């Protein structure tokens, strides 16, 4: 038979030619493919398809490869994938498959790992987006709190470091030495978010270094407050080398042992996680941004300064002033030219990852929403970019999203595990409605359970209603949260029985792939064009163009969906 | 256009889908015999739907209803439908329902006869009370 | 007093409710939180003042207009449930379309 | 209403605020909770109403006086911040000496 | 720099828009793609690129994902991947990347996961075809000696049964009870070669199939000469589908319990795989073919069929008369009409698999030379399938590849391991110079280790001279033999220790996927037609078309290159 | 054509193959000072060529030969070839050779100025016998 779009979408939701709005924003989606056929189609309840012999088959047990759990006709917007229509199949806490869903008794078309048995569990996808699982690459472990922040707005893998409200996890991101290692290995436990912890770079021989990664970091941070000298990069990145693990840093704003060209130079061409790239965060004023040039640099900002706003100034000045108890270090920090400059170059695909500094100047609970914010605000100020395609904002959309997703992955060597909805990958999973885009997710999975969701009234009738907030689930409770949650750690580590030694009950996962990565190995943001400062009106041109964008009013998945 | 589209809104396109396009097309004449409403769904195995509904019964072997994936049929007391029907897919393998096939229900290879599992098929369904 | 956790959490809606009407009587236009919170406990209360779940559902879908709300936030509100306790128990009250 | 953690925390300043608010008008000397939470939620409620960060921030270091407040209490509140909700996003509001 | 095509070529060999004869066939290939850029091209030798600090990394260790083995500038020939020309890159005895490989100091566009560094040895593909090995799902376990052929065509995996020079083995592939199971196992220790052994599937209740299941089978042989029963068919199913294994049919020649038809009803829809599907080597006579139309159906056909020639009626009468030490069973067994239709449904993707029949009839040592003979006999009468592309003959060559390659894989429900050149999988591969594809090979790489190679005068200056014959290498020899070989078995005796208790030291795999899977999860071989053969002159009917072509006089890749 | 191609045989296509098209070229002149000959390929890091080979050896800091993957160029004693150099890509990380870097090779950031570690290197270079 025939059946109208209109009628076919109200059962199952979008494919392929339509087209979806991104909250009240003016981005616009396009669904490129739709893997799951016409006429088998696979949802779940009281007379429909997922029955017994019917949908669902009903002789095979698990070990034949049935699911346990699908995610049904839905859009999921990945930076690899793209934007396409299917069923998605969970088993083992990895994604099995995405294409049809089904038993091939009576149906046609099943692909192969995808289909649905008496394991099964379902979730009802029409009417959604699936997303991977943000991840913060720039936590302050100041409060433990954070967590519920930030699986509140889809993020759940934290990258940091700390020991609490101590002055030096206030400004920096450092967990410092094998016993403050390894009691926040064992704290973290508590948490149901990801962990990987970051050590302390700030050293002259190996010794202190090696320390910290048998321990178990993922990583060295290097900051200006525990000293950002040429000799603590240059041993940290040897030793990085040496142990495939990640450099962070945030660089000297004062110029005392060099300027940014010194800087770079120290880098000795070896990969580097540059954080808040323009500055307003920490780094050599007026011009750090210029690390963005650089095919080693795997660059980050933090999430204040996007996008920016006629607030935006005030703000920070006042600020900066208080994070630092103080006016020509202000004035000389707080930049509208390179702010505005930061903003173009996200655009542009030349800084390749947004992050917090969670409680150390930004919002953990406003990567997604801020992301998103910025896509638009660029969108009205430039227009298409040159690579989309005229009816749809894909293109866009779609590198910004790698941002959170797929590129800090990529940066801190967890690709092969977490940050795309990718075959083979652990299943760290955001469900959205595209009327709350990036502002308030329906929920997260995390390791192939429901960990937070929003749920109101536990006594009531149903699900819905009133109040509604943000709640852990079942996978955030008992053993399971444990289970369902990875402990990032060196290789060195695990090799020495951190897990053991530690007496973690998390999953325990190698970094690995940090070190022989480079700018062009990120996704849609792999740009590296000449950028060039002025030292006395801090204007930016990048390939000789003045970068710059005038500040918006009124922000998009803002005020009407926020009481905060 | 885009300038009208609700919050989270939907911008359709204009061609219509078509489904089931390929599957040979089995019309049956359905009466409700019962006292209560009889529902029946797109995927349900119609050979094996509730005794009370009188149909040509071998007719349906192997059959659904070509409708909509998700959708239903409501028979209710004492009223007759005509319903298109169709073949199943994949593997043409029917487990559970009544308890008439647990079993193929394919066609087989032998044009102009039937295969006899069947007809005890259709059998079974006589003596289990299933209204022809 | 003995609260129930049922008890605690409505609490949450009196406190949002009375910032939100603080806000609409200064002609703010309201944000979605804020516009679920006034239908929810416009029902509350009808529950609380002995009408029937028929009753309340009319005066909760009709607290609310177009205008007292920031543009599109109708299309973020199709249905507000709410469970209060009525003269003959706790019941489920669906306001169907709420913002007209 | 899908409220966040962020938005139910603020549900506390909104609560001790009206009580603060109501002993004011009845002449009681404030203490440090109480002139605290009228300062964060005069700021609060001037990003809602859609004032600028400069705006709000000079409106919260005038809405309490010396008088106003128990001997004291001004040296406990050398400066006030709270993280409210522009039009333009979440930003950070520093309020310096609001008691004069 | 500009250089041309053909100085390119001699350096580097072909790159997209090349084409390269497929021996003295008339079949030529098309690169399609080119994954390994310009300028930048991984060579080994003295004064070339993949010497220290150059093309290789000189200062990564191994756990930093450098490479095992390199193969640079090859020619992929893989009926997933198409035809393209790439670097193949070997760790841990398994494909880790397809692409550019390097060293990311000194070059841009390495591909992840192929950095070559200290680590890795070389191979040199620029004048070569990299395949996926072979696999041969109808083997007799006559002779040990059977393994030698086959990796001298290149097959690498077995899977059949026998017990020796038993006439139960020479009839059948069946290793019968758990006993003979547990030996055959311990046997096959010594061989160079994959193995699969299959168990007699003629019983009556679950007891003596379990027996076998849990001993380590991965599958149940259907057999005549034990009883082709309905009976059989119905209990070996049901067991299978319990087991997650595969069941194989010879059926009843004679007609004795049945006509194929009633058959066909004892599959009771479920998947199954059929042998020599044609008929000439068993079956139900003279209209087995017809088994080809159905879903559940996995068809094969042996190989001594394939191409049709002139001498081939002649050779098959008299094969017969003493393989059943014997007129009117003879010349309806042997149909001239069925055998050229045989041919025909090939080249239509009717007929899914190519196998042996291991001295029950076929030739162990031929399946990649006769499927080679057959597309080639068949360009020639028939022309170009209509989705060929006009100037080249990839969509057919990769027809035939997939019925040796990645179909059997699928059929016994190893896919997942081995069967095509793809990431993830076991380095089981062969290369070939195209002077000599599909007949002779240069070596055959079996579990990441060369175990097979056409090797001259081991005394000799150079590895090249006279006389050249094949031979064990490294991979065959010592402890290594087995770390590279993998027996498969059923899940059932993977989880009860089949591997401890009959002390098995070759990798122990367990089969997965044989039971959801159809005729339309075949690669290039998912057509389903209906077909009918007349009763009288067994002429064949193809959805209505007379389905035959003429017998071939000359062979290709055939008395110009064997001495045999 | 097709008619006409050995077995094995490849059938190319005409058009060029073009590389190393967007690198910047960088011309030296190369006198070889010893008795003996002395050959360097592709991919060796130019700058830390045989001390006998005498050429502007500051130029060639970060510098190859601007030729055909695994070739290679052949100075006999006592020429004169001019020689196309280009840079190195991906990180510009150049360890071994001579030891004369064991480093980045880049330019950085600073047009009309040189780093101090190349002028190091250069230096070393000088006093380590590598003719200028
Ligand atoms: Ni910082
Ligand atoms: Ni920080
Ligand atoms: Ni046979
Ligand atoms: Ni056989």
């Amino acid at each position: 038979p025939q059946i109208s779009r209109q009628e076919y979408a109200g059962l199952f939701g979008p494919t392929t030619g339509d087209k979806i709005r991104l909250g009240d924003t003016n981005l616009f989606i396009e669904i490129e493919k739709d893997l799951r056929g016409y006429g088998e189609e696979s949802v779940y309840g009281g007379g429909k398809s997922l029955r017994d012999g019917m949908g669902a088959n009903n002789h095979l047990t698990r070990d034949n490869g049935v699911l346990d759990l699908v995610i049904t006709n839905v859009t999921i917007v990945d930076a690899r994938l793209g934007v396409i229509k299917a069923d998605v199949g969970i088993r083992d806490g990895k994604i099995a498959g995405i294409g049809k869903s089904g038993n091939p008794g009576v149906m046609d078309g099943v692909t192969p790992g995808l289909v649905v048995g008496v394991s099964t569990d379902a979730i009802s996808g029409e009417h959604l987006i699936l997303t991977a699982a943000g991840i913060d690459t720039h936590i302050h472990l100041i409060s433990p709190q954070q967590a519920y922040h930030a699986l509140s707005n889809g993020v759940a893998t934290f990258f940091g470091g700390g020991i609490g409200p101590t002055d030096g996890t206030n400004g920096t991101t450092v967990t410092p030495g094998p016993w403050n290692i390894r009691q926040m290995l064992r704290s973290v436990e508590g948490l149901p978010v990801n962990v990987g912890i970051l050590g302390k770079g700030n050293s002259y021989g190996r010794g202190p270094l090696l320390e910290q990664a048998i321990a178990g970091v993922v990583g060295y941070k290097v900051h200006e407050d525990w000293g950002a000298t040429a000799n603590a990069l240059r041993h940290s990145l040897r030793m990085a080398d040496e142990m495939d693990i990640q450099v962070s840093v945030h660089t000297d704003s004062l110029n005392e042992c060099g300027y940014v060209e010194d800087t770079i130079d120290a880098f000795e061409g070896r990969t580097i996680h540059t954080f808040h790239t323009e500055g307003a965060g920490g780094g050599h004023a007026p011009d750090i941004i210029r690390v963005a040039s650089q095919p080693n640099v795997l660059p980050s900002s933090t999430n204040p300064t996007l996008p920016y706003g006629v607030n935006s100034q005030a703000e920070l000045f006042d600020m900066i002033m208080v994070c630092h108890n103080l006016v020509s270090f202000a004035e000389s920090r707080v930049r509208p030219e390179t702010i505005a400059a930061e903003n173009v170059l996200h655009d542009m695909g030349v800084i390749s990852m947004f992050s917090s500094d969670s409680q150390a100047m930004g919002r953990v609970g406003e990567n997604w929403l801020r992301v998103m914010q910025t896509a638009n605000a660029m969108k009205a100020s430039r227009g298409k970019l040159p690579e989309d395609a005229p009816g749809n904002d894909n293109f866009r959309v779609l590198r910004y999203v790698a941002k959170i997703t797929i590129n800090p992955a990529i940066a801190q060597g967890v690709s092969h595990v977490i940050g795309s909805v990718e075959v083979g990958k652990m299943a760290d999973l955001v469900l959205w409605d595209p009327r709350f885009f990036g502002a308030k997710p329906k929920m997260v999975i995390k390791g192939g359970m429901i960990n937070w969701a929003a749920m109101g009234d536990p006594n009531a009738s149903l699900p819905t209603p009133q109040p509604v907030f943000y709640r852990p689930m079942f996978g955030a409770m008992g053993k399971t949260m444990q289970d369902t949650c990875v402990t990032f750690v060196s290789q060195a580590a695990l090799d020495d029985g951190v897990k053991e030694k530690a007496g973690l009950d998390r999953q325990v996962i190698a970094v690995k792939n940090c070190r022989t990565i480079s700018k062009h190995d990120l996704v849609r943001n792999d740009q590296t064009p000449n950028i060039e400062v002025d030292p006395e009106t801090f204007a930016v041109k990048v390939d000789g163009v003045h970068a710059t964008c005038e500040p918006i009013d009124t922000a998009a998945m803002n005020q009407r969906y926020f009481f905060g | 256009s885009e300038q009208n589209t609700p919050l989270g809104g939907c911008i359709l396109a204009d061609t219509p889908i078509t489904f089931n396009e390929n599957k040979p097309v089995t019309k049956v004449k359905v009466r409700n015999t019962g006292d209560r409403p009889i529902q029946v769904g797109s995927h349900f195995h119609f050979f094996e739907v509730n005794r009370a509904l009188e149909f040509d019964r071998a007719a349906a072997y192997g059959k659904r209803l070509n409708i909509s994936s998700t959708t239903a049929i409501r028979f209710e007391p004492g009223d007759e439908t005509e319903v298109p029907l169709i073949p199943f897919g994949g593997k043409q393998t029917l487990y559970g329902f009544n308890n008439l096939v647990d079993g193929w229900t394919g066609e087989g290879v032998v044009p102009n006869s039937e295969r006899p599992d069947k007809l005890e098929a259709i059998r079974r369904a006589a003596e289990r009370g299933f209204k022809s | 007093m003995q609260l129930t956790p049922r008890e605690v959490e409505k609490l949450m809606i009196y406190t949002l409710s009375d910032v939100a009407f603080k806000r609409k009587a200064r002609g703010l236009k309201l944000n979605y939180p804020e516009a679920v919170s006034i239908i929810t406990v416009t029902a509350m209360e009808g529950a609380r003042d002995g009408k029937s779940v028929e009753d309340v559902m009319k005066e909760a879908s009709k607290v609310l207009t177009k205008d007292d709300v920031m543009d599109g936030v109708a299309d973020l509100i199709p249905n507000v449930q709410v469970e209060a306790i009525f003269t003959d128990g706790s019941r489920l009250v669906t306001v169907h379309d709420p913002i007209k």
